[PDB]
C-alpha cells in the first residue's frame, strides 16, 4: 500500500529513532507469546529448590512418591541438563 | 466491605495482604502465624460481638507474640534482681554467661 | 481543559472514592483517598484565579494533613492486631485519630473552616462535587468502623456540626457559603445516628446528596452566586423560583416534603436507644437551618426583587444549559415522603 | 612525541592498581591465605558463624578437616 | 512495645504540631508534612521487618510512591501560589472567608 | 586491617585524580599540535603538585554576602560522596563487599547533584544560581537513564551484587548483547559528570557561568578532585558493567591489571571526545534525553525483560 | 562496622582538607574583593532571579518517573517466580504506562523550551 | 551466548542448593540442642537469682497456651555478654 | 555501647525533626530532613530492610528531597534568614530537644515509660529473631511478589502516577 510505502519511508526518514523504539517494543510484547522455550522458563523456576522439600509420612499407598532421592519416582530434571 | 465487589465476582484484589498467615512467597512463615492461626479459626464466624468474649484467650497470646509486652516485663524483673546481688554482693556471674 | 482530560480526571474522582468502597485492605482505602485528592485539584484549579489556588491550598493541606493521621492509624492498628482488614481497629488511640481523620475530610467542626472557605473560591461544578460526592468516601469507612468509634467523640462531633452549621450560615449572603455551612449541619445528622443505627446515615446521605444536587444544579442553570443575584430570577424564569422554594423547604425538613424523612428517621432510632435529650436538641437546632433557608425563599420565590434594565435583553434567549436530571431530582426532593419505607432497600 | 604522554599514564595506572592488589592481598593476610567469606544471605551467615564456633579459636577462616572427627 | 518505637513514634507527633502550627512559609509546612511520611516509613518498615510479614515489605514502598505523588501536588499549589502575590507565605491566602 | 585498606584505596585515587589532569592536558594537547606541560619536572610529571600547592596556598574568597554553611558543606559533601562510590567496587575483591551493591551507587551519585545544588544556592550570585538550576535539571534528567538502563543489564546479570557482573561476563562481554545499552550508558555518563560535549557549565563562552565560579583556592580544588573522581568510578564501572574481566582465584592481580587497562582506555576516551566535537544547547542535550534517549531505553528495558523469558535464559538469583 | 567506619573516613578526610584549606591561606579581604563575581560591572536591579516555569515542569517530571523506577527495581527478582505471565504482564504494564507518560508530555508541548 | 551461560549457571545453582538440602537437617538438629540448651542455661540462673522475691514462678510462661514458642533473641542471651550479643543481633547486618 | 545503634539513631532520627519542625528558613529545613532521612535509613537497615533502607536514599532523599531544594532555591526567597528566628524557632528548638531529653532519661534510667503507650528499655535487640538458614532476603522476596500477587496495587498505583503527571500539567499551564 502506498501509505504503508510512503508513511513507513517518511518516518524512517526523518524519526528512525521512533521508528526503532516502537520495533522493539512491538517484539517484547509478541515474541513470548510465540517463543517455544517460554515453557522452559517457568519449568526452571519451578525446578530451583529454595525450601527444604519436606517429606511425607508413608502410608502405604503412595507409589509416585520416591522412598530415597536416588529412586527413579519423583521428578526428574533430565529435560534440563540437555537444554 | 462496603461494596463486596471482590466477593461477588470472584476476584481477589487485596485480600491476599490483610493478614500474616495467608500465603506468602516461598512459604515463608511470619513470626506469629501459629497465634494468628489460633485466633481467625477461633473467632470465625461467630460476629465481632462474641469474638470479643469467647475468644480472648486466643487473642490475648496472639497479642503478646506480636509485641511481647509481658516477656519484657519478666526479664525486666529478671535483670533488675540480677543486677540488684552484684553491688549487694551475692550472685556472680557463670562462666557461660561472660 | 480539554474534553477527554476532563473526562479522565472525573473518571478518576470517582474510581478513588469506589476503590474505598470495594476494598479489604486499609493501604488500598488509603490509596483511594490519595487518588481522590490527585484528580480533585485540578478542578478546582480550572477557572485560573487566585481565589481558586487559595481553595485548593486549603483544601490540599486540610486532606493531606488528615491522610497522614489516617495513616498512622492503619499501622498503630497494625501493631496491636497485626493485619489490614477494614473492619473495627483494635486500639483505642488508631479510633480516635481516624475518626478524627474522617471528621477533617468530611469538613465536621470544629475541622469545619475549610468547608466554606473552599466552596466559595471554586466553581459551583466543583462545589457539587466537593459537597455531595467527596462525602461517600469518608462515610463508607465510617459505616465499617462504627462499632471501635468512641461514641462521645462522634456524639460531640455531631453536635458541634448542628451548632456551628446552623449558626454559621444565619450570616451569609453568598449561595456557595450558605450551601457549605448547611452541608456542616446535615453532617451532624449523618453522624449522631451512626453508632444506633448506619443504615440511617445512608439514607440521611441519599437525601442529602439528591437535595444538595438539585440545589447547585438550579444555581449554575441561571449562574447565580450571590443573593442578590438569585433574586432576579422571577424575571428570567419564574419556574426556576418555584423549585427553589419547594427544594428549600425540603432542605429545612418541613414536612410533607421529603428532606423531612430523614429527620424522621433519626429521631425514632436515637429514641427507641432511651435518647431523647439528644433528638430534640438536634431538631430544635436544625431551625436555625431553616431560617436562612427561608429567606432564600423570601427573595426568590415569595417577594418581588428589583430588577434591571439590561435584563430587557435575557427574555429573548432561552436556557441552553444542561441542566441534567434536574426534573428527576427535584421530584425525588420533594415528592417521597410517601414512600418513606422503601429505606429497608439500605438494609 | 606522542611517547611522552606515557610517562604520565603509567604514573595514573599503577595508582589505580594499588586499591586491587592492596584489597586483593590483605584479605588473603586476615584470612589464612584464603579468600575472604562471602555472605549475602543468612543461610551462609549461619554457616560462616558455625565455622567460629567449630574451630576451638574464634576465627571463622580455620577450616577442621577428618582429623577433628572421632 | 520498645525504646526505638518510642523515638519514631515521638518523631511522628513532633511533626504533627510542627504541620499544624504554621510559622509564615508554605514550603516549611510541606517539610513537616514529608516528615510525617518519613515516620510513617520507618514505623511500618519496622513493624513489617521485624514480624516477618513477607508480603508487607512492599506497603513501604507504596506509601513512598503516593506520598512523593502528593509531594509534587503539594510544591505546584505552591509554586502557583508565588506566581500570584511573588512569595509562599500564607497570610497573602486569605482572601476568601474575609 | 581494614582502615588500612580504606587508606590503600583513598590515597591512590587523589593521586591518580592528580595525574589525570596532566594527562588530559597532554592527551589533549598533541591532538591539538601541541605538546603540553613538559618544562614543571620531566614530561610534567610535577605540574600537579605544582598546581595542588598553588590552589592551596591562595586566598579561600567567600562572598559575604553568602552563607556560609552552605558554601563550606558543598565541597564537602562532592569529595564525600565521590570516594564512597569507590567502596563498593570489586577490584576484584570489593573494600565493602555489598549484596545491593549496583543500587547503593545509584544512591550516591543521586546525592551528589545537592553539592551543585548547595554550590550556587550559597553565593548569592544570579549567574551561579543559573547555573546550578540547569546543572541540577541535566544530572536529574540523565539518571533517569542510569537506573533504567542498569537495570536492563541486571536482567542478564541477575541481581544487583556487582561481584556478579564478573560471573555473567565470563564466557563474553556484555557489550555484545547490549551495545545499544553500552552506547546510551556511556553518554549518559559523560552527562552525568558535565564533561564535554554536556559541560555547558564550563562553557563561559555560551555566556554561562558555573555553579563553580564563585570558587578559589583550597575549595575549588576539592570540587575539582571530586569530578575527576567521578570520572574514573563511572568509567570503571562502565568497564565492570559491559566489558567483564575474567578473575583467577589465584592471581588476583590478572583481573587487577586487565580491569586497569580497561578503566584508563574508557577515561582516556573522555579526553578524546572533548577534543573533538563542539557543545550542545542546553535544550539539546534535554531533547537528547526526554525525546531520544528515553523512548529507546524503555523499548529496550520492555525487550531485557521478555527476552530472558522467550530465550529461556533468565539468571540466576543467589 | 566497616561501612560505618568508610564513610567515616571518607568525610573526616573532605572535612579536614577544607579546614586547612581555610586556615593555610593568607587573606586581606575588602568591600571589592567580597562582592559577588557579577561581569565586571555594577549588577542591574535588586531582586532575585525569577522563577522559571519550565525548570519547575523538568524536576516534576524527573520525580514522577523516578517513582515509577522505584517499582521497576525489584524486576530482576520478579522474575523467578513460578507465575512468568502475570509478572511479565505488570511489568510490561508499568513500563508502557511509563511511557505513555512520556507521550502526553511530549504531545502537549511539555518537553520544548521555546516559551 | 548470555543463554546457554544463563541456563549454565541454573543447573549450578540448582546444584548449590541441593547441598544445603542435604545438610538441613544436620544443622536443624544442632540448632535445636543449642537453643534448648541457652534456655535451660537461664531457667537455672533465674532460678539462683529469682528466689527471695514473692510470688515469682521459676521458667512460668507467658503464653495461656502450652505450644512450643520460638523464643526471642532477649530470652535466649537474656544473661550473656555484649559481643556474643552483637553477633547474634548485628553480626549478618553489618558484615560488609 | 554499639549493641544500642538502633536507639541512637532514634534519638538523632527525633532531634532531625525537632530541626525543621520548628520551622527554620526552607534552605535548613530541608538540611534538617534530609540528615534525618539519612538516619531514617539506618534504623531500617538495622532491621533487615536492605532494599527498604536504599529506596530511602534514591527516591526520598536523591528524589524527592531534591526536588524540594530543587523548587526552594526559585520558587522561595530569603528575607532575614537566621537560624535566629525571631525567637519562635529558638524556643521550638528548646522545647522539642528538652521533650526529648526527658523521655531518654526516664527511658534508660526506669527502663520503662507510659506515654500513650507502654515503652521498654531493654533494647531494641531483645525483639529481633533468633534466626534462620535461607538462602535469600526475605524483605527482597516481598517484594518481588509485587508482580506476582499485587496486580491490584501495580494497576492503582501506575495509574495514580500517570494522572499525577496530567494533573500538574493542567495545574501549571495556567490558561
Ligand atoms: C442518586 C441520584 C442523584 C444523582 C445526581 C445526578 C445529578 C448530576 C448533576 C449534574 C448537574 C450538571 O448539569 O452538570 C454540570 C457539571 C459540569 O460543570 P460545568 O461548569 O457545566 O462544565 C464542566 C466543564 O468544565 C465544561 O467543559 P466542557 O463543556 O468543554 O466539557 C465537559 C463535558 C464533560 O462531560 C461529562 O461530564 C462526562 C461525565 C461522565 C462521568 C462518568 C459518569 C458515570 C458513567 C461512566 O460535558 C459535561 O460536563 C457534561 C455535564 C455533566 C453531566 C454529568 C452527569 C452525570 C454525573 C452523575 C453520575 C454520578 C457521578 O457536572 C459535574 O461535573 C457535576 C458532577 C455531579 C456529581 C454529583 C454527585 C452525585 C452523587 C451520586 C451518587
Ligand atoms: C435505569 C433503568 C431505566 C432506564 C431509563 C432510560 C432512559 C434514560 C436515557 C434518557 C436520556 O437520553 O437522557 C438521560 C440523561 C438525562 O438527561 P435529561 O436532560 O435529564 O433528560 C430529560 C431531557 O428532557 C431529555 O430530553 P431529550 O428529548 O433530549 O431526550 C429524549 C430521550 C428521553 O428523554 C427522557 O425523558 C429521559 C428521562 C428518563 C427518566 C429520568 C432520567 C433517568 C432516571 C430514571 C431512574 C428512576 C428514578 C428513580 C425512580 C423513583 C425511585 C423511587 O430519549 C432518548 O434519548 C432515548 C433513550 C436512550 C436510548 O442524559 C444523560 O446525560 C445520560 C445519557
Ligand atoms: C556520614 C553520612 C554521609 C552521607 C550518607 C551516606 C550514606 C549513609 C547510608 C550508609 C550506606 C547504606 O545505607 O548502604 C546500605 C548497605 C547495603 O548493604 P547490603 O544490603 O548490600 O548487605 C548488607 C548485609 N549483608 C551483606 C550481610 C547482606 O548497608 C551495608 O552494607 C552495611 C549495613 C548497614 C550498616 C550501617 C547502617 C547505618 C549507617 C548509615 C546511616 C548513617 C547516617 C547517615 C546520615 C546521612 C545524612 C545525609
Ligand atoms: C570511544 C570509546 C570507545 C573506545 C574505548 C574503549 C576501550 C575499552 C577497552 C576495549 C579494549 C579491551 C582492553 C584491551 C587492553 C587490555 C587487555 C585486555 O583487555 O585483556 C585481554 C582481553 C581478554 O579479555 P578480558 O581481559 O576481558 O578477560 C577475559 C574475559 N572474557 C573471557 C570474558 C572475555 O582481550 C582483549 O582485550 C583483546 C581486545
Ligand atoms: C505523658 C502522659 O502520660 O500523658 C499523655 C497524655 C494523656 O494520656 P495518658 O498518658 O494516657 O494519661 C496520663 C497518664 N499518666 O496524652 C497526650 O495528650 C500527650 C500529647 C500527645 C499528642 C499526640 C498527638 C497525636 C499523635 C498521636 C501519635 C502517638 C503519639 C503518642 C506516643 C508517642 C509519644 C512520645
Ligand atoms: C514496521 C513498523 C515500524 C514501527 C512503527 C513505525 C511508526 C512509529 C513512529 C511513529 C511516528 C509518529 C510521527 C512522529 O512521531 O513525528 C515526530 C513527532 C516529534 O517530533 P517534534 O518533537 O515535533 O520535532 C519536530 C522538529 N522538526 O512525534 C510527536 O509529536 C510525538 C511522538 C511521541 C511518540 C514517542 C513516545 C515515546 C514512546 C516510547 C516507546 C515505548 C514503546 C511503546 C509502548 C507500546 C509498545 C507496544
Ligand atoms: C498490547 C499492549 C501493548 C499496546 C499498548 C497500547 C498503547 C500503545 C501506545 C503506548 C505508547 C504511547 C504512544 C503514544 C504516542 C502515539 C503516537 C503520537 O502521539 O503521535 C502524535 C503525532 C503528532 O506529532 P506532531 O509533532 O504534531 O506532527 C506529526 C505530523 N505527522 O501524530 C502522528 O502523526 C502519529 C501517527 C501515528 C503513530 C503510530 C505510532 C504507534
Ligand atoms: C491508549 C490511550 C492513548 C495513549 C496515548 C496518549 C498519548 C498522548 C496524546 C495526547 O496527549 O494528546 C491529547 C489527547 C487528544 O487531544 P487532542 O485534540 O489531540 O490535543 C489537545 C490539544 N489541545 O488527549 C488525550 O489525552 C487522549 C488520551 C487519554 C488517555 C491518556 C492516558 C492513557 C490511557
Ligand atoms: C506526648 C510527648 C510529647 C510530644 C511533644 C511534641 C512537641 C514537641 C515540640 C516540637 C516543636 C514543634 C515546633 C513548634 C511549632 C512552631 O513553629 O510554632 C510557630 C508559632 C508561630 O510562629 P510566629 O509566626 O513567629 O508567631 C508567633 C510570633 N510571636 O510560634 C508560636 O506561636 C509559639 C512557639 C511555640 C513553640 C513551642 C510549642 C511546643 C509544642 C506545644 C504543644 C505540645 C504538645
Ligand atoms: C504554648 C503557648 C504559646 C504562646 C507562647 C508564645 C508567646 C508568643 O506569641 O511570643 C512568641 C515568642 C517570642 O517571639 P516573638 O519575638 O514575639 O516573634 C514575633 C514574630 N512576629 O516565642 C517564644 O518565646 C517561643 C515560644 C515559647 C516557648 C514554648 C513555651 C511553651 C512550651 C513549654
Amino acid at each position: 500500500a502506498e501509505r504503508v510505502a510512503a508513511f513507513l519511508k517518511n518516518v524512517w526518514a526523518k524519526e528512525p529513532v521512533l521508528v526503532a523504539s516502537f520495533a522493539i517494543a512491538g517484539l517484547a510484547v509478541i515474541l513470548p507469546t510465540l517463543s517455544p522455550y517460554t515453557k522452559y522458563s517457568l519449568m526452571i523456576n519451578r525446578a530451583t529448590p529454595y525450601n527444604y522439600p519436606v517429606p511425607l509420612r508413608d502410608d502405604g499407598n503412595m507409589p509416585d512418591v520416591p522412598s530415597h532421592p536416588q529412586d527413579p519416582q519423583g521428578p526428574s530434571l533430565e529435560w534440563l541438563k540437555r537444554l | 466491605p462496603f461494596f463486596d465487589v471482590q466477593k461477588r465476582l470472584g476476584v481477589d484484589l487485596d485480600r491476599w495482604m490483610t493478614i500474616q498467615s495467608a500465603e506468602q512467597p516461598h512459604k515463608i512463615p511470619s513470626r506469629c502465624h501459629a497465634f494468628e492461626k489460633e485466633w481467625i479459626e477461633c473467632a470465625h464466624g461467630i460476629g465481632s460481638i462474641r469474638a470479643e468474649k469467647e475468644c480472648k484467650i486466643e487473642f490475648e497470646d496472639f497479642r503478646e507474640c506480636l509485641l511481647r509486652q509481658k516477656t519484657m516485663k519478666r526479664l525486666h524483673a529478671i535483670r533488675r534482681q540480677r543486677e540488684k546481688l552484684i553491688k549487694e554482693g551475692k550472685y556472680t556471674p557463670p562462666p557461660h554467661h561472660s | 481543559m480539554n474534553p477527554i482530560i476532563f473526562i479522565i480526571i472525573l473518571l478518576t474522582i470517582m474510581l478513588g472514592t469506589i476503590i474505598v468502597m470495594i476494598s479489604s485492605h486499609w493501604l488500598l482505602v488509603w490509596i483511594g483517598f490519595e487518588m481522590n485528592m490527585l484528580a480533585i485539584i485540578p478542578i478546582m484549579m480550572k477557572n485560573h484565579n487566585p481565589r481558586a489556588t487559595e481553595a485548593s491550598t486549603k483544601y490540599f493541606l486540610t486532606q493531606s494533613t488528615a491522610s497522614m493521621l489516617l495513616m498512622m492509624a492503619v499501622i498503630i492498628n497494625l501493631m496491636f492486631s497485626g493485619q489490614w482488614t477494614v473492619m473495627k481497629l483494635f486500639n483505642p488511640m488508631a479510633s480516635m485519630l481516624m475518626t478524627m481523620a474522617l471528621a477533617m475530610k468530611l469538613g465536621m467542626a470544629p475541622f469545619h473552616f475549610w468547608v466554606p472557605e473552599v466552596t466559595q473560591g471554586i466553581p459551583l461544578s466543583s462545589g457539587l462535587i466537593l459537597l455531595t460526592w467527596q462525602k461517600l468516601a469518608p462515610m463508607s469507612v465510617l459505616y465499617q468502623i462504627f462499632p471501635s468509634i468512641n461514641l462521645n467523640l462522634i456524639l460531640t462531633l455531631s453536635v458541634l456540626s448542628i451548632l456551628i452549621g446552623g449558626w454559621g450560615g444565619l450570616n451569609q449572603t453568598q449561595l456557595r457559603k450558605i450551601m457549605a455551612y448547611s452541608s456542616i449541619a446535615h453532617m451532624g445528622w449523618m453522624t449522631a445516628v451512626l453508632p444506633y443505627n448506619p443504615t440511617m446515615t445512608l439514607l440521611n446521605l441519599i437525601i442529602y446528596i439528591i437535595m444538595t444536587s438539585t440545589m447547585f444544579t438550579m444555581f449554575m442553570a441561571n449562574s447565580t452566586t450571590t443573593t442578590l443575584s438569585l433574586s432576579h430570577t422571577w424575571n428570567k424564569t419564574p419556574i426556576m423560583t418555584v423549585l427553589i422554594l419547594a427544594t428549600l423547604l425540603s432542605m429545612g425538613g418541613l414536612p410533607p416534603l421529603s428532606g423531612f424523612m430523614p429527620k424522621w428517621m433519626i429521631i425514632q432510632e436515637m429514641t427507641k436507644n432511651n435518647s431523647i435529650i439528644l433528638p430534640t436538641f438536634m431538631a430544635i437546632t436544625a431551625l436555625l437551618n431553616l431560617y436562612f433557608y427561608m429567606r432564600l425563599t423570601y427573595s426568590t420565590t415569595l417577594t418581588m426583587f428589583p430588577s434591571t434594565n439590561n435584563m430587557k435583553m435575557k427574555w429573548q434567549f432561552p436556557l441552553m444549559k444542561k441542566m441534567t436530571f434536574l426534573p428527576t431530582m427535584v421530584v425525588l426532593s420533594t415528592m417521597m415522603l410517601p414512600l418513606t419505607p422503601m429505606l429497608s432497600v439500605l438494609e | 612525541m606522542w611517547f611522552e604522554v606515557l610517562p604520565g599514564i603509567a604514573v595514573m595506572g599503577v595508582c589505580l592498581f594499588i586499591p586491587g592488589m592492596a584489597t586483593a592481598r590483605i584479605h588473603r593476610f586476615s584470612n589464612g591465605g584464603k579468600e575472604k567469606r562471602v555472605a549475602h544471605y543468612p543461610y551462609q551467615w549461619y554457616l560462616m558463624e558455625r565455622d567460629r564456633r567449630v574451630s576451638g579459636v574464634n576465627r571463622s577462616y580455620v577450616s577442621k578437616g577428618l582429623e577433628n572427627i572421632d | 512495645m520498645s525504646m526505638v518505637y518510642m523515638n519514631i513514634m515521638m518523631a511522628f507527633t513532633v511533626s504533627l504540631v510542627g504541620l499544624l502550627m504554621y510559622r509564615s512559609h508554605l514550603m516549611s509546612s510541606l517539610l513537616c508534612l514529608e516528615g510525617m511520611m518519613l515516620s510513617l516509613f520507618v514505623m511500618a518498615a519496622l513493624t513489617i521487618l521485624n514480624s516477618h510479614f513477607t508480603l508487607a515489605s512492599m506497603m513501604p514502598i507504596i506509601l513512598l510512591v503516593f506520598a512523593a505523588c502528593e509531594a509534587a501536588l503539594g510544591l505546584s499549589l505552591l509554586v502557583m501560589v508565588s506566581n500570584t502575590y511573588g512569595t509562599d507565605y500564607v497570610q497573602n491566602l486569605n482572601l476568601l472567608q474575609c | 586491617m581494614f582502615m588500612i585498606n580504606i587508606l590503600m584505596l583513598i590515597i591512590p585515587i587523589l593521586l591518580a585524580v592528580a595525574f589525570l589532569t596532566l594527562v588530559e592536558r597532554k592527551v589533549l594537547g598533541y591532538m591539538q599540535l601541541r605538546k603540553g606541560p613538559n618544562v614543571v619536572g620531566p614530561y610534567g610529571l610535577l605540574q600537579p603538585i605544582a598546581d595542588a600547592i598553588k590552589l592551596f596556598i591562595k586566598e579561600p574568597l567567600r562572598p559575604a554576602t553568602s552563607s556560609a554553611s552552605m558554601f563550606i558543606l558543598a565541597p564537602i559533601m562532592a569529595l564525600g560522596l565521590a570516594l564512597t562510590m569507590w567502596i563498593p567496587l570489586p577490584m576484584p575483591y570489593p573494600l565493602i563487599n555489598m549484596n545491593l551493591g549496583v543500587l547503593f551507587m545509584l544512591a550516591m551519585s543521586s546525592l551528589a547533584v545537592y553539592s551543585i545544588l548547595w554550590s550556587g544556592w550559597a553565593s548569592n550570585s544570579k549567574y551561579a544560581l543559573i547555573g546550578a538550576l540547569r546543572a541540577v535539571a541535566q544530572t536529574i534528567s540523565y539518571e533517569v537513564t542510569l537506573a533504567i538502563i542498569l537495570l536492563s543489564v541486571l536482567l542478564m546479570s541477575g541481581s544487583f551484587t556487582l561481584s556478579t557482573l564478573i560471573t555473567t561476563q565470563e564466557q563474553m562481554w556484555l557489550i555484545l548483547p547490549a551495545w545499544p545499552l553500552a552506547m546510551m550508558w556511556f553518554i549518559s555518563t559523560l552527562a552525568e559528570t558535565n564533561r564535554a560535549p554536556f559541560d555547558l557549565t564550563e562553557g563561559e563562552s555560551e555566556l554561562v557561568s558555573g555553579f563553580n565560579v564563585e570558587y578559589a583556592a583550597g575549595p575549588f580544588a576539592l570540587f575539582f578532585m571530586a569530578e575527576y573522581a567521578n570520572i574514573i568510578m563511572m568509567n570503571i564501572f562502565t568497564a565492570i558493567l559491559f566489558l567483564g574481566t575474567s578473575h583467577n582465584p589465584h592471581m588476583p592481580e590478572l583481573y587487577t591489571i586487565n580491569f586497569t587497562i580497561k578503566s584508563l582506555l574508557l577515561t582516556m576516551s573522555f579526553l578524546w571526545i572533548r577534543a573533538s566535537y563542539p557543545r550542545f544547547r542546553y535544550d539539546q542535550l534535554m531533547h537528547l534525553l526526554w525525546k531520544n534517549f528515553l523512548p529507546l531505553t524503555l523499548a529496550l528495558c520492555m525487550w531485557h525483560v521478555s527476552l530472558p523469558i522467550l530465550t529461556s535464559g533468565i539468571p540466576p538469583q543467589t | 562496622m566497616n561501612l560505618m567506619l568508610a564513610l567515616l573516613t571518607n568525610f573526616t578526610l573532605a572535612t579536614l582538607l577544607v579546614i586547612i584549606a581555610f586556615w593555610l591561606p593568607q587573606l586581606n579581604v575588602y568591600s571589592e574583593k567580597t562582592s559577588p563575581y557579577e561581569c565586571g560591572f555594577d549588577p542591574m536591579g535588586s531582586a532575585r532571579l525569577p522563577f522559571s516555569m519550565k525548570f519547575f515542569l523538568v524536576a516534576i517530571t524527573f520525580l514522577l518517573f523516578d517513582l515509577e523506577i522505584a517499582l521497576l527495581l525489584p524486576l530482576p527478582w520478579a522474575s523467578q517466580t513460578a507465575n512468568l505471565n502475570t509478572m511479565l504482564t505488570m511489568a510490561l504494564f508499568l513500563i508502557i504506562l511509563l511511557a505513555v507518560s512520556l507521550a502526553y508530555e511530549w504531545t502537549q508541548k511539555g518537553l520544548e523550551w521555546t516559551e | 551466548s548470555m543463554m546457554k551461560w544463563n541456563r549454565e549457571r541454573r543447573r549450578l545453582q540448582i546444584e548449590d542448593f541441593e547441598a544445603r538440602i542435604a545438610l538441613m537437617p544436620l544443622l536443624q538438629a544442632e540448632k535445636d540442642r543449642r537453643v534448648l540448651q541457652m534456655l535451660r542455661e537461664n531457667l537455672e540462673e533465674e532460678a539462683t537469682v529469682m528466689k527471695d522475691v514473692p510470688g515469682w514462678k521459676v521458667g512460668e510462661s507467658v503464653f495461656h497456651t502450652t505450644r512450643w514458642v520460638t523464643p526471642m533473641m532477649g530470652e535466649l542471651y537474656g544473661l550473656r555478654a555484649s559481643e556474643e550479643v552483637l553477633s547474634a543481633t548485628y553480626g549478618f547486618i553489618w558484615y560488609t | 555501647m554499639m549493641l544500642y545503634i538502633v536507639f541512637i539513631l532514634s534519638v538523632i532520627f527525633v532531634m532531625g525533626f525537632v530541626g525543621f519542625s520548628s520551622k527554620p528558613s526552607p534552605i535548613y529545613g530541608g538540611l534538617g530532613l534530609i540528615v534525618s532521612g539519612g538516619v531514617g535509613c539506618g534504623i531500617v537497615l538495622n532491621f533487615g530492610g536492605s532494599f527498604l533502607g536504599l529506596m530511602v536514599f534514591l527516591i526520598y532523599l536523591g528524589g524527592m528531597m531534591v526536588v524540594f531544594g530543587y523548587t526552594t532555591a526559585m520558587a522561595t526567597e530569603q528575607y532575614p534568614e537566621i537560624w535566629l528566628s525571631n525567637k519562635a524557632v529558638l524556643g521550638a528548638f528548646v522545647t522539642g530537644l528538652l521533650m526529648e531529653f526527658f523521655m531518654v532519661y526516664y527511658v534508660l534510667k526506669d527502663k520503662e515509660v507510659e506515654v500513650v503507650f507502654e515503652f521498654n528499655g531493654l533494647g531494641d535487640w531483645v525483639i529481633y529473631d533468633t534466626g534462620d538458614s535461607g538462602f535469600f532476603s526475605e524483605e527482597a522476596m516481598g517484594i518481588a511478589a509485587l508482580y506476582s500477587y499485587g496486580t491490584w496495587l501495580v494497576i492503582v498505583t501506575g495509574w495514580s502516577l500517570l494522572i499525577g503527571v496530567v494533573v500538574i500539567m493542567e495545574i501549571t499551564r495556567g490558561n
